[PDB]
């Protein structure tokens, strides 16, 4: 089966027809991407000293 | 012929593979294997049961992948001559990558051998370590690879010719020949004066010979699969790319064994 | 035992995917799905025990 | 060329104003460490 | 949709996933660069109080994450997987499940690298993970084992992609592509895929020797016991220089294409340029120990390597001279990938000149493990590979994604990353020649100014990436409105002078490769029939 | 005024000197075990190893010589 | 009496003879213009390694043909180096005393 | 010949086994399988751990 | 000798090797700045006179004359650059006839210096472990993180060759003022030479990763005159 082609059927994100705004998913992706070293720093700063 | 029954085909010789779930599963199994063998090397989990099942699920996913590729290659029938030359060149480049791992091991041996450290007694082989003499068991399992190459090349040239009773006899006796090689190699390992921890000599010696050991047990599994699909009439007289693949592999394994054997058993003692 | 053209006539003439198209391919994939799900979900419950640092109970 | 204002003059007129602005953009693409050193307390500011 | 994104043996829908992990890991790596340069902003124990092991963990995470999970995916994996079948007319690549498993064994290397930085304080060695700093006596724990299992998985991914690329442009070319008629990015991906399978076997052999003398009691680099740690430096840097030549050669291909198409001129001597690039590839193996001028080599072999690294330096010079020759005499349309292409030339020539200042084995004794080296590679790696990455995205994604971006936001993003990254790595040279060593948490408080200037710059270089994230969002939800409502640029190749508008609407795209003739987002079976060429 | 030391040996002119110390030590123990048990101008070797290689190496090699697990054996009977 | 100099380089002559053996087998087998490249390469490789490991035992017979002429080596070259190491100490400290 | 030699060195009492060198029998960390001092093909006749008297 | 805030040049000369390194770096930068200036000038001239160019000379794609001149010019400049670095590399390993020797063996997060040229007529070798002063016991004028409670002290105007090694993780003996930088790997001794031409202090740091205490690992070398060094060595 050849999957049908369009302007928004090339990416894994669904953008147009949703229930939530797209900014939620699009900025939460880079929120968890930008906050994985912060949670590494937190789990490393509770293991040795304080914080 | 008619345009109407020419446009009902592929329009280019190359392969169009249907979406198959064996990159994702074997990648899952590779992740589980890596994490479990990083986790059991420090006593976090109790036994080696979990690295055993991780290695087993990797093995059975990859053999299901090879089941899918033999079904697609000889049942659905897509491996035309362009795809055959493609997978042939791909296997050639993969084996060119394997021999560079062997070259890195030989670099380790040469660098710690021809400039020996002052803690080894400044002599290669080091003091006290009774080195393996190259003329007893190394001579048998360096002539057995040449005999294996000779019988696998006449089994190949009998497969191209047309006789079945010769092209099957050569494959059966090369399988039993190299498994006799593997068993006497294990016999050589289980009575040797040095272990893998005894100095740097035992370390790099067992690293090189053990990598060649694992390579030929993988070759023996490949040749068992090839003998099964030669008995079950999959291999033809002009479309045996999965057998030319393994004879290229066993001949380059023979020559890398002779390199490893010469500089690991004659010059290095 | 020269059973390649019958397998080809079966394998071309179906709609099911390729890893489910064989007759005896039910005995190869259900226990595989079971043991694969077990074998890959199981270190992800031992990883927080490693993050907390508590080792095994061996010896 | 043969007839017209000479090529030396008509390309000097094009390029001589370009040398000073090249020197400006290079003196501010490599010379801003001088401008940040000039205001700090190491120069007894 | 599960069979289109999880099984998905189609080289167009694997490159998007490559790019998604690329932007995810690049965000994580620049969060680590922000945390590093935020802690190094002032002497005395800043934000992470004490705890130098955490800083070592953060710097190895930044280095290895941003090398092996942003630059190598978003240059080799993503761009090669989307464009190498789409420039030579293959319907898509050979061995499709191989470049599906390459992508799908990337993020498990990522998750084991992430969970390596949590267990038993952590792997801190730097990305050049050395013994006996990483052997079990001086570094105990299962951390660096997961940290190098990540390198095993990324190594396997890149080699499988290399074999995939090599066979798919050695056999499935279109009807008229001869052995020397390919566009130069195909040649870059070609030669890079050769250097991968000629180099990284040695890497994986050396690092699995490191693993089985950590845990399996062998003695490759454990020195009291026979071995030597110099053998790891040899076995690592034999990959370590071909790795960055792998990371920079598709950058040369991308920059060649964008300066060819934004100046309305073919590249000056494409055959001599591809000969220079191929000789750079086959010569980059012979200079692997210019990172080891200090450890105790003889002056004779040091003389050989400082002879050979300058012959490494010359064909990059003739490539940059051909770039100046092919932008000379053009009709340069200064759009946002052409701006990145223009900045790459200057900001890589600067790093290459300080690199040949480093390449003298005489002069490397004053500069080794010193912030001069950081100023060199954070030019030629950062500005080089990522200005080529931005000049790849801003030039190709209107064709791939099919949604036109905003133009003025792209130009403020370029000028913000240009200013705010030129202010970081330029004081690193003064920190280097004044005497600051590498990998210190912080420093003796003499040179307290240039670190503060670099830290006030890194916030600009992070804010420009936040604006790039907003550019991605504004492209994804306002693509068609940026097509219509006159916020973007629509034609990358302008109409020529004496050509009418009614005549430009006949021949819209004057390309020289296939990619700008396919429709925005292209069909899943683009070349049903082969694409002929004479 | 004087500050004399080992000078420059012609056998080992490289940057490394580990073979130079190990050979000078093993040849000190090869002079003073063989020709005469102690009276000599082979105090040159003693001067050389005690000038060149560190005290932890000398202590490790002397305890290895006492236990008999020395690497390059010194022709002892 | 030539055994000394061209048995010091055993593993140079063996390796050069292996390369020349594969070349002189390949140029023989490739003149047959009917086969695949791969079959020619593996047959040449087999002939080459057979003659090479056949020469490896001829060098063993030659190795004890050298060993009767120079008994118990690796241990009396060490003492020649030791005599040159003791002379360099005595020659030096005698002029240290009288210089 | 090697089999009769291994039967010769079977009955040797273990303190008569020679004290051998620093590089032989290195143990950085203990082996995670077995008792702690046992490799894969560890023959208990030819590869004894002397434990330094 | 010591670093200075907002400096953009070398820690200044002490040794002939560092003087040669400074002269060589200025010669290399003098040959590099022509190339940087003409590359920046070519880029500026092109992008500010061909942006306002409406047509493009698309029929200029090769020329052999200018191609071979821009491929034979970097070979010439790189030969002129490589011509004195061979002289420096082959003279900075010339350690013929040094006066005295030092061992500088580096442990975990400190150094241990030892002199064993036997003119200390107490009889013994002299060693001292050379820990960093921890940064709360500093007393009103002491340079932070690169001071030392027990300095190494060397003489002026004698060639001194010191070997270096470790007992652990690979360290580096690195002083940028004396121009000396050599990796102390735990397996081998590595020797480098020096001729310090003036009295005074010289500071340096470890320049290889050691682990947690990489920053807290300095080198302090006071160079005094020869009678004061003889008095110090006899007294200590
Ligand atoms: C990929 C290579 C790479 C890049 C780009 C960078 C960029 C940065 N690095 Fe560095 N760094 C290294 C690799 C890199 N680094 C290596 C190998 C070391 C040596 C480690 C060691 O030896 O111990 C090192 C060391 C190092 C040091 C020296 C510390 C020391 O060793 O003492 C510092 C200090 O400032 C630092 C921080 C930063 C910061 C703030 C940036 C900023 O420039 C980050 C900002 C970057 C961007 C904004 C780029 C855009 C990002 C995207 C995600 C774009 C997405 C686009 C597409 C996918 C098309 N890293
Ligand atoms: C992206 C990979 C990459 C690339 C392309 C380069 C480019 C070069 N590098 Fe770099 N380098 C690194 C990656 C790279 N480097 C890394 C990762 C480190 C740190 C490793 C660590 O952790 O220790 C490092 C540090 C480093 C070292 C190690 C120093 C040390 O650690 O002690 C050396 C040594 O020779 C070096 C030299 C060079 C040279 C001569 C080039 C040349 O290829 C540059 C070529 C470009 C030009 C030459 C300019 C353009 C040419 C002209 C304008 C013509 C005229 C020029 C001349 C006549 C010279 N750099
Ligand atoms: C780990 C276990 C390794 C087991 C290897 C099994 C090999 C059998 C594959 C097969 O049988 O593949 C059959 C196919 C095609 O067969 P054909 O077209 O010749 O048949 C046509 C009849 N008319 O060959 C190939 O495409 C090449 C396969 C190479 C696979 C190499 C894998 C190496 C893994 C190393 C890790
Ligand atoms: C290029 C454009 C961006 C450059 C930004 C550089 C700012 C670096 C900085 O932050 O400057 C730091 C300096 C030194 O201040 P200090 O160390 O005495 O302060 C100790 C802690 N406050 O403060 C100034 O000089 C203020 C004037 C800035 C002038 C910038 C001119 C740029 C040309
Ligand atoms: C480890 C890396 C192993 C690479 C093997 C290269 C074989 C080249 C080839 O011929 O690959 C042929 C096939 C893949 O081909 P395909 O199904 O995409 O081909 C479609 C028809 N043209 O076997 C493989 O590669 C499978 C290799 C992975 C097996 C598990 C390894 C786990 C580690
Ligand atoms: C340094 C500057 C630092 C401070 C910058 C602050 C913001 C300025 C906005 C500029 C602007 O807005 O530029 C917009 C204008 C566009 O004008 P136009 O010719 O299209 O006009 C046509 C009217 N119809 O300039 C340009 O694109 C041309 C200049 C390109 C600059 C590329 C720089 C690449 C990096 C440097 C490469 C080497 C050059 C330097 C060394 C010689
Ligand atoms: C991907 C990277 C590929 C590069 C691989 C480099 C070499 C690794 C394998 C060497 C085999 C050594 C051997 O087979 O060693 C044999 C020894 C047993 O010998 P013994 O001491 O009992 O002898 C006793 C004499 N009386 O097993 C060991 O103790 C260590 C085993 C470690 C686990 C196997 C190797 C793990 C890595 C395999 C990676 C494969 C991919
Ligand atoms: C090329 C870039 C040239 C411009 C640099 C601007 C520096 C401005 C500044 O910050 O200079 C400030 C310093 C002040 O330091 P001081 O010694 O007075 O400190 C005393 C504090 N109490 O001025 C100088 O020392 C010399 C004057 C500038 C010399 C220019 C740099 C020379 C070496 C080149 C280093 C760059 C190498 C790049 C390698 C590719
Ligand atoms: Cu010692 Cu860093
Ligand atoms: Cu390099
Ligand atoms: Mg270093």
């Amino acid at each position: 089966v050849h999957f049908k082609d369009g302007v928004y059927e090339n990416i894994p994100f669904k953008v147009k027809g949703r229930k939530t705004p797209y900014a939620l998913s699009h900025f939460g992706f880079f929120a968890i991407g930008f906050a994985v070293p912060f949670v590494a720093c937190y789990v490393q700063l509770k293991k040795s000293g304080a914080f | 012929m008619t345009h109407l029954e020419r446009s009902r085909h592929q329009q280019h010789p190359f392969h169009m593979v249907m979406p198959s779930p064996w990159p994702i599963v074997v990648s899952f199994a590779l992740l589980s294997l890596a994490l479990s063998t990083a986790l059991t090397m420090h006593g976090y989990i109790g036994n080696m049961n979990m690295v055993y099942l991780a290695l087993f699920v990797l093995l059975t996913s990859s053999i299901l992948w090879f089941r899918d590729i033999v079904a697609e290659a000889t049942y659905l029938g897509d491996h035309t001559m362009a795809v055959r030359k493609g997978i042939n060149l791909g296997f050639l480049m993969f084996v060119l990558s394997e021999v560079l791992i062997f070259a890195g091991l030989f670099w380790a041996y040469f660098h710690s051998a021809m400039s020996p450290d002052v803690t080894l007694g400044a002599c290669w082989p080091p003091v006290g370590i009774e080195a393996v003499q190259p003329t007893e068991l190394p001579l048998l399992n360096t002539i057995i690879l040449l005999s294996s190459g000779a019988t696998v090349t006449y089994s190949h040239h009998a497969l191209i010719a047309g006789n079945r009773n010769k092209a099957l006899s050569g494959l059966l006796i090369t399988f039993w020949l190299i498994v006799i090689f593997v068993t006497c190699q294990y016999i050589e390992y289980t009575n040797a004066a040095f272990t893998i921890s005894d100095g740097v000599y035992g370390s790099v010696f067992y690293a090189g010979t053990g990598l060649h050991f694992l390579h030929m047990v993988m070759l023996a599994a490949m040749l068992g699969v090839n003998y099964w699909r030669m008995r079950n009439y999959h291999l033809t007289a002009g479309h045996h790319v999965g057998y030319e693949t393994t004879i290229i592999y066993t001949h380059v394994l023979d020559v890398i064994w002779l390199f490893l054997y010469v500089v690991f058993y004659w010059w290095g003692v | 035992a020269n059973k390649v053209i019958q397998l080809q006539k079966i394998f071309q003439s179906s709609t099911k995917p390729l890893w489910w198209r064989h007759p005896r391919s039910a005995l190869y994939l259900y226990p595989f799905y079971a043991i694969f799900a077990v074998a890959v979900v199981t270190p992800l419950l031992y990883i927080p025990n490693a993050i907390r640092g508590i080792k095994a109970k061996k010896a | 060329g043969r007839i017209g204002e000479s090529w030396v003059i008509t390309e000097g007129r094009r390029l001589i104003p370009e040398i000073f602005q090249w020197s400006a953009v290079l003196s501010v693409c490599l010379g801003w460490p001088g401008a940040v050193y000039f205001f700090s307390k190491a120069r007894k500011a | 949709m599960v069979q289109r994104w999880l099984y998905s043996t189609n080289a167009k829908d694997i490159a998007v996933l490559y790019f998604m992990l690329a932007i995810f890991s690049g965000m994580a790596g620049t969060a680590m660069s922000l945390i590093i340069r935020l802690e190094l902003a002032a002497p005395g124990s800043q934000y992470l109080h004490g705890n130098s092991q955490l800083f070592n963990v953060l710097v190895v995470g930044h280095a290895v994450l941003m090398i092996f999970f942003l630059v190598m995916p978003a240059l080799i994996g993503g761009f090669g997987n989307y464009l190498l079948p789409l420039m030579i007319g293959a319907t898509d690549t050979a061995f499709p499940r191989i470049n599906n498993i390459a992508f799908w064994v990337l993020p498990m290397g990522l998750v084991c690298l992430v969970t390596s930085t949590l267990v038993e304080s952590g792997a801190g060695t730097g990305w050049t993970v050395y013994p006996p700093l990483s052997s079990i006596q001086a570094h105990s724990g299962p951390s660096v084992d997961l940290a190098i299992f990540a390198l095993h998985l990324t190594s396997i991914s890149s080699l499988l992609g290399a074999i995939n690329f090599i066979v798919t442009t050695l056999n499935m070319r279109t009807n008229g592509m001869t052995m020397h008629k390919l566009p130069l990015f195909v040649w870059s991906i070609f030669i890079t895929a050769f250097l991968l399978l000629l180099s990284l076997p040695v890497l994986s052999a050396g690092i699995t020797m490191l693993l089985l003398d950590r845990n399996f009691n062998t003695s490759f680099f454990e020195v009291s016991g026979g071995g030597d740690p110099i053998l790891y430096e040899h076995l690592f840097w034999f990959f370590g220089h071909p790795e960055v030549y792998i990371l920079i050669i598709p950058g040369f291909g991308i920059i060649s294409h964008v300066v060819s198409t934004y100046s309305k001129k073919p590249v000056f001597g494409e055959i001599s340029m591809v000969y220079a690039m191929a000789s750079i590839g086959l010569l980059g193996f012979l200079v692997w120990s210019h990172h080891m001028y200090i450890v105790g080599l003889d002056a004779d072999t040091r003389a050989y390597f400082t002879s050979a690294t300058m012959i490494i330096a010359i064909p990059t010079g003739i490539k940059i001279f051909s770039w100046l020759a092919t932008i000379h005499g053009g009709s340069i349309r200064l759009a946002t990938p052409m701006l990145y292409a223009i900045a790459f030339l200057f900001l890589f020539t600067m790093g290459g000149l300080t690199g040949v200042a480093l390449a003298n084995a005489s002069l490397d004794v004053a500069f080794h493990d010193t912030y001069y080296v950081v100023g060199h590679f954070h030019y030629v790696l950062s500005m080089g590979a990522i200005f080529s990455l931005f000049a790849g995205y801003y030039y190709w994604s209107p064709q791939i994604l099919g949604l036109n971006y905003n133009e003025k936001l792209a130009q403020i993003q370029f000028w913000l990353i240009f200013i705010g990254a030129n202010v970081i790595f330029f004081p690193m040279h003064f920190l280097g020649i004044n005497g600051m060593p590498r990998r210190i948490p912080d420093y003796p408080d003499a040179f307290a100014g240039w670190n503060y200037v670099a830290s006030i710059g890194s916030f600009i270089a992070t804010l420009s990436l936040f604006l790039f994230i907003y550019i991605l969002y504004d492209q994804l939800v306002n693509g068609l409105n940026n097509k219509v409502n006159n916020k973007s640029v629509i034609y990358n190749k302008a109409p020529d002078f004496v050509e009418s508008n009614t005549i430009f609407n006949l021949n819209t795209v004057k390309s020289s490769s296939i990619e700008f003739l396919l429709t925005s987002p292209p069909a899943v079976h683009s070349f049903n029939t082969p694409a002929v060429q004479s | 005024s004087p500050l004399h030391t080992v000078g420059f040996d012609a056998r080992f002119p490289q940057q490394n000197q580990t073979k130079h110390c190990w050979q000078s030590y093993v040849d000190y123990h090869k002079c003073v075990n063989m020709k005469g048990e102690d009276f000599a101008p082979c105090k040159v070797f003693w001067k050389t190893y005690n000038a060149l290689c560190p005290l932890d190496w000398i202590e490790k090699w002397d305890d290895q010589r006492e236990k008999g697990i020395f690497a390059g054996d010194i022709n002892s009977d | 009496k030539f055994v000394e100099g061209l048995s010091n380089n055993k593993y140079k002559i063996i390796t050069g003879a292996w390369a020349a053996s594969l070349y002189g087998s390949w140029v023989i087998v490739n003149k047959d213009p009917i086969m695949t490249k791969a079959q020619k390469i593996v047959q040449a490789r087999m002939y080459a390694q057979f003659i090479t490991v056949g020469l490896l035992l001829a060098s063993v017979g030659l190795s004890m043909y050298e060993n009767k002429l120079h008994p118990n080596k690796q241990k009396v070259n060490e003492m020649r180096r030791w005599e040159n190491a003791l002379r360099v100490a005595e020659e030096e400290e005698r002029l240290e005393k009288e210089g | 010949e090697h089999a009769e030699h291994r039967e010769h060195l079977k009955h040797v009492p273990d303190s008569e086994w020679p004290r051998d060198y620093e590089f032989m029998n290195i143990r950085s960390k203990p082996f995670f399988w077995g008792d702690g001092d046992k490799t894969l093909f560890w023959n208990p006749v030819v590869n004894r751990h002397i434990e330094h008297d | 000798d010591v670093p200075t805030p907002y400096a953009c040049y070398f820690q200044d000369s002490a040794t002939p090797n560092q003087e040669g390194i400074l002269e060589l770096h200025d010669n290399i930068m003098f040959y590099l700045l022509v190339i940087l200036g003409l590359v920046s000038w070519m880029l500026y001239t092109i992008v500010m006179t061909y942006s306002k160019n409406p047509i493009a000379y698309k029929y200029i794609k090769h020329g052999q004359t200018i191609e071979v001149i821009w491929t034979i010019f970097p070979a010439v400049i790189l030969l002129i650059i490589a011509f004195p670095s061979f002289i420096l590399l082959y003279l900075c390993d010339e350690v013929i006839s040094p006066a005295m020797t030092i061992k500088a063996i580096g442990y975990q997060w400190y150094w241990k210096y030892e002199y064993s040229d036997f003119i200390n007529d107490s009889g013994e070798t002299v060693e001292f472990e050379s820990y960093v002063i921890p940064d709360e016991l500093l007393e009103e004028g002491q340079l932070r993180l690169l001071d030392t409670d027990t300095s190494m002290v060397v003489p002026v105007d004698t060639h001194i060759r010191f070997v270096v090694t470790a007992a652990d993780v690979i360290h580096d003996f690195a002083i940028p003022s004396l121009g000396i930088k050599v990796d102390a790997t735990p397996g081998r001794l590595n020797q480098v030479s020096a001729l310090i031409q003036r009295e005074g202090v010289f500071y340096g740091a470890c320049s290889e990763l050691c682990g947690t205490g990489h920053a807290n690992m300095p080198i302090k070398i006071e160079a005094v005159s020869l009678p004061k060094f003889l008095e110090w060595l006899n007294e200590q």
